[PDB]
């Protein structure tokens, strides 16, 4: 990822993805929480932060 | 405006005559009277009477080679009103009333001699036809074509330059000795005009060789020959080393004086090409030997042997009726 | 070296999107020396898949 | 000796058919894993190279009936 | 008695078709149409001229020298010499040369913006007997010459150009007290409730009711009162003085036919006393005419008006879901004294801009409709079409954020009621039924006009996005068109044009996030697969997925 900020239109899609799987998450959707932890690994998000 | 009002044909001629010359004069004319020229235009549905009017017209807004301008504006102004599709119906007439084809000679010439200011170039670039005429007056001849230039250089690039070019029929038909040979002498000032890929160029700097070789009618020739000179100035280098080539045969048949100022002309062209070359390198080494027996053959000699200083200095920086 | 699609602005080797499904390509350039037509999606484990060639050729199926 | 049809049916194992005729036992094995239909070339002509028993849009793609072949956006080169 | 700076006056001249000077005057559409052309005022009596689309306005007239050092950076009275500026009355476009042919005269256009020097027009008469400097009077005939081209305004064989031949140009003067009724303007007939005319798609539109309620807002309920005359047709509006009424969305005039009954008929069939009625304050029966603005007779908001026809004494009233129809009988009730209520100049601009939408994509139908079923050439219109369909996003373009807040508000206030005219009218239906013909091959027609066929679609979506962006109701209606959206959604040809109208329909319409389904939201998704990556999906998956606050869960 770290390269991939000159990769502008890859750049912009994974962005919408943040969103997207944020968006899945609307306030309590915790079957689909559950779900997407297998997506998207929060010890890969501790590494985000 | 009395003499005006009678031309109806010389009267008209006196009106012209009184006018040509003087700036003085041209600027101080008014309008109406330039407007009782059009009206009488206006009658010619049919001609030979036009053309007397055009004439005078052509007189009236030109007069030193600038343009007079405030006759010119309002020459035209009234001009589009009444002029009065016509290029190909005009191409009909040649191979027919002599008095048409040379009518719309001097109309063309009335707008070539005139150029908010960018208006007027507009509704000059209204009127495409210019290759049409270009190409008829190859073939009575001189006077149509010459117009034509004066108004398509005024009026309306390089690759443009070369799609014009029988200008090499010009040439090569020197050798004919009438009506011709009153063309080619008007199509040396006419040359001059295209002074301001390279394959097709370097006929065309054959063809001004070949109309180098028809001068090797004087004070023409000078005039050629200053657009020759300003030709090889203006041009690639061995394309301008090709033209140098058949100028190199024109150099060994020079050693009459017209020749070797032709010469004299390629030799700093020579000096020109020496910096690009620092082939026929090696004959331009050759020429500048042959230049060594031309000071075996030896106050216009020292203008000669100067411009060979500048073939001696070319030559060493290559050295570093048929 | 990697894989990037062709965009308009190239040496003008042409991609032409044709529908029964085809695409043309074109040379009529001053380019002769490598051209490494590589389709942008892979298989993984009946379905026949054509190249017509007009004029060498390397057909391949590459991971 | 104009035209050549250089065909490489797919489905795990490969097979090719050069203008519609077997030039088979071909480098034909992989279990599970990925291939890109590649055409190599050293551009001899122009209009040199055109593309296309199941059809290679239905393999790859969501849609997997989908007999005719209905091309996308995303058959890219 | 003269004219001056911002007076509205038309063009009027004379042609010779069949021994007759056709007294013509300038016509030139705008919003759809940037060229000019004719509109003969001669048969005013079967097929009545569209006055609307002939005045103009005299913006500014300064003479040509006080122009140039203007243009290098007050009731003025125009005298000859001057170049004087030409807007559109209706439009708001200033007229102009133009750089192109229809022949080495240039043509003449409606541009937009004052800045050079074709919208200028200096004013010359052809008459020995008035001279530079002398006042305009009205009714002077003139020559119109440009200051860019300077080529004359000339009435060519029959079309319009800037010419070096000259053409007299009659000025015919229309109008020069606020709060007063004035011919030409077109409004609403209130009752105490208001006048209306069927919806949409329903009769072709011809029927005459009252009706309460939120029709009053509609362009459905507007009304042009156009005189008979053509000169000082902005006079204000006595009692007794004859007005052609015309229905505003259909372009039809509302006529007396003894036949059937009070209807709307088109331009052709209306002739003056099957279609002229006049105002009165009683119901009784008991002035011909004046040149001017003349008396400021009846007000907007106070006047209890009676309505008259003219050729039987006919008035307007109704019969009796409130569908009140409205009638014309010899007595009535007292509840014909009809209130009025003057429209805003962009609720009228809207709905004429409407029948411009109706005209122009109609004969687009019914050419489709001839290229659909036989190949090989009904008059298929393709630049006209496309002039207006840029136009109209350009009519519906969104404030800029580089506005001022409270001009932004009022221009998105604008916006709305801009949008919420062609719902009501069911624009919104008349587009989605072009982009039901055209999507029907993949690039038939002749394909110099049918190669913007791709241009075309693209720019329809566009146009049927930006009529929902900001309302509730319009996206909530459809409601019924989404599943046909997502229909034509794998497509592929315009695909972003789908979901650009897709996207800004989910973010308003808590209705229609409601109504999507599996198989439709697959097919969503599945067209990430048909378009590779675009993000413009997502954020369409965050829409479905999320409200306007809440969650939909099952999503």
């Amino acid at each position: 990822i770290l390269e991939l900020t000159e990769q502008e239109e890859l750049l912009k899609f994974h962005y919408h993805t943040l969103r997207l799987y944020s968006a899945v998450c609307a306030l309590g959707n915790h079957r689909v929480a559950h779900a997407l932890c297998s997506h998207v690994d929060e010890p890969q998000l501790l590494y985000a932060i | 405006s009395y003499l005006l009002e009678n031309s109806s044909v010389t009267p008209l001629d006196v009106a012209a005559a009184s006018v040509m010359d003087n700036n003085e004069l041209a600027l101080a004319l008014r309008e109406p009277d330039l407007e009782k020229v059009v009206r009488y235009l206006a009658g010619c549905g049919l001609p030979v009477e036009g053309e007397r009017y055009l004439d005078f017209l052509r007189f009236a807004v030109f007069c030193n080679g600038e343009s007079v301008e405030e006759n010119a504006n309002v020459v035209v102004r009234l001009l589009i009103r009444r002029p009065e599709g016509l290029l190909a119906a005009m191409e009909e007439a040649i191979k027919i009333g002599n008095a048409i084809m040379t009518f719309y000679a001097a109309l063309i010439d009335l707008l070539g001699r005139c150029a908010e200011a960018i208006r007027i170039r507009s509704i000059l670039r209204s009127l495409g036809d210019l290759v049409g005429v270009i190409s008829i007056a190859f073939q009575f001849c001189p006077d149509h074509k010459a117009a034509m230039v004066l108004f398509l250089d005024r009026v309306y690039v390089q690759d443009f330059l070369l799609h014009l070019l029988g200008f090499l029929p010009d040439l090569r038909a020197a050798a004919s000795l009438t009506d011709m040979a009153l063309a080619l002498n008007r199509y040396l000032c006419t040359a001059v005009l295209p002074l301001l890929p390279l394959f097709a160029g370097t006929e065309h700097h054959a063809s001004l060789i070949d109309s180098l070789l028809h001068t090797v009618k004087g004070c023409s020739l000078t005039k050629a020959q200053r657009d020759s000179i300003e030709v090889c100035l203006l041009s690639r280098p061995s394309m301008m080393q090709h033209l140098l080539r058949r100028l190199v045969f024109d150099v060994p048949l020079l050693n009459k004086m017209p020749l070797k100022l032709l010469t004299n002309h390629y030799e700093r062209c020579w000096k020109y090409y020496c910096l690009p070359g620092g082939a026929s390198e090696e004959e331009l080494h050759l020429s500048r030997k042959l230049f060594w027996g031309i000071f075996d053959a030896l106050y216009e000699q020292e203008l000669f042997k100067l411009a060979l200083p500048c073939l001696s200095a070319v030559a060493g920086a290559l050295p570093p009726n048929f | 070296p990697q894989f990037l699609q062709v965009p308009s602005s190239h040496e003008h080797i042409e991609v032409t999107r044709i529908d029964v499904t085809q695409k043309s390509f074109g040379s009529q350039n001053s380019s002769t020396d490598i051209m490494f037509y590589r389709l942008s999606m892979p298989i993984e484990c009946t379905y026949y898949y054509s190249v017509r060639i007009f004029p060498n050729v390397w057909v391949g199926w590459i991971t | 000796n104009n035209n050549g049809l250089e065909i490489g049916c797919v489905v795990g194992l490969l097979t090719f058919t050069a203008n519609g005729k077997d030039l088979s036992t071909y480098y034909q094995v992989e279990p599970s894993t990925k291939l890109f239909p590649a055409v190599f070339a050293q551009a001899t002509s122009p209009n040199v190279f055109q593309f296309e028993a199941g059809l290679f849009k239905s393999e790859h793609k969501n849609p997997v009936p989908q007999c005719p072949p209905r091309l996308h956006v995303q058959f890219l080169s | 008695q003269f004219l001056r700076t911002d007076d509205e006056v038309v063009l009027q001249c004379t042609a010779t078709i069949h021994k007759e000077q056709q007294k013509l005057c300038l016509a030139a559409e705008g919003f759809g149409n940037r060229l000019c052309f004719l509109e003969s005022t001669s048969n005013s009596k079967n097929v009545p001229p569209d006055l609307s689309i002939c005045t103009f306005v005299l913006e500014q007239s300064l003479s040509v020298r006080a122009l140039q050092e203007m243009l290098a950076n007050g009731h003025r009275t125009l005298l000859y010499g001057h170049a004087i500026l030409l807007r559109h009355s209706y439009s708001g476009m200033y007229l102009c040369c133009l750089s192109t042919s229809r022949k080495l005269a240039f043509d003449v256009g409606l541009q937009e913006d004052t800045t050079g020097e074709a919208c200028w027009w200096t004013i010359h008469p052809a008459s020995k007997q008035r001279s530079e400097g002398e006042k305009v009077r009205v009714g002077d005939d003139l020559i119109l010459v440009s200051v860019s081209s300077e080529r004359y305004l000339h009435l060519s064989y029959l079309h319009v150009d800037a010419a070096f031949q000259q053409t007299l140009w009659s000025v015919a003067p229309i109008s020069s007290a606020q709060g007063y009724l004035i011919g030409g303007d077109v409004l609403r007939l209130l009752h105490g409730e208001c006048l209306t005319v069927p919806s949409g798609e329903h009769e072709q539109r011809r029927t005459v009711h009252y009706e309460g309620g939120a029709v009053s807002v509609h362009a459905r309920s507007l009304w042009r009162l156009e005189t008979l005359r053509v000169a000082w047709s902005g006079s204000h509006i006595r009692w007794g003085q004859p007005f052609r009424l015309r229905h505003v969305t259909t372009g039809k005039y509302l006529s007396l036919m003894e036949d059937k009954s009070l209807l709307l008929m088109d331009k052709e069939k209306a002739d003056v006393k099957s279609t002229a009625f006049t105002f009165r304050s009683s119901k009784e029966k008991l002035r011909k005419e004046v040149d001017g603005m003349g008396t400021s007779e009846i007000k907007y908001g106070d006047s209890v008006c009676f309505i008259q026809h003219i050729g039987t004494g006919l008035w307007l009233t109704y019969q009796s879901s409130i569908q009140r129809k409205a009638i014309m009988h010899h007595e009535g009730h007292m509840d014909d004294g009809l209130n009025l209520s003057r429209s805003q100049h962009e609720e009228s601009r809207t709905a004429r801009v409407i029948r411009s939408t109706v005209f122009l994509f109609n004969r687009f139908i019914r050419g489709l409709d001839a290229l659909s079923k036989k190949a090989k050439t009904v008059d298929l219109p393709i630049e006209s079409v496309s002039l207006s369909l840029q136009d109209l996003i350009g009519y519906f373009h969104p404030p800029d954020e580089h506005l001022e807040h409270e001009d932004k508000q009022n221009r998105l206030r604008a916006l709305k009621n801009r949008q919420n005219l062609f719902q009501e009218e069911g624009m919104i239906n008349l587009v989605l039924e072009c982009i039901d013909r055209l999507h029907v091959y993949s690039s038939v027609a002749g394909r110099e006009a049918g190669e913007s066929w791709k241009s075309i679609l693209n720019s329809l979506y566009e146009l049927l996005a930006a009529l929902i962006r900001g309302n509730r109701k319009n996206c909530a209606q459809f409601s019924g068109s989404l599943d046909w959206l997502i229909s034509r959604l794998e497509r592929l040809e315009a695909s972003s044009g789908i979901l650009e109208v897709l996207h800004c329909v989910l973010v308003e319409s808590p209705e229609a996030l409601n109504i999507i389904k599996e198989g439709h939201i697959k097919s969503i998704i599945s067209l990430l697969d048909k378009h590779g990556r675009n993000h413009k999906v997502l954020d369409v998956l965050c829409s479905l997925c999320v409200c306007h606050g809440v969650a939909v869960r099952s999503n």
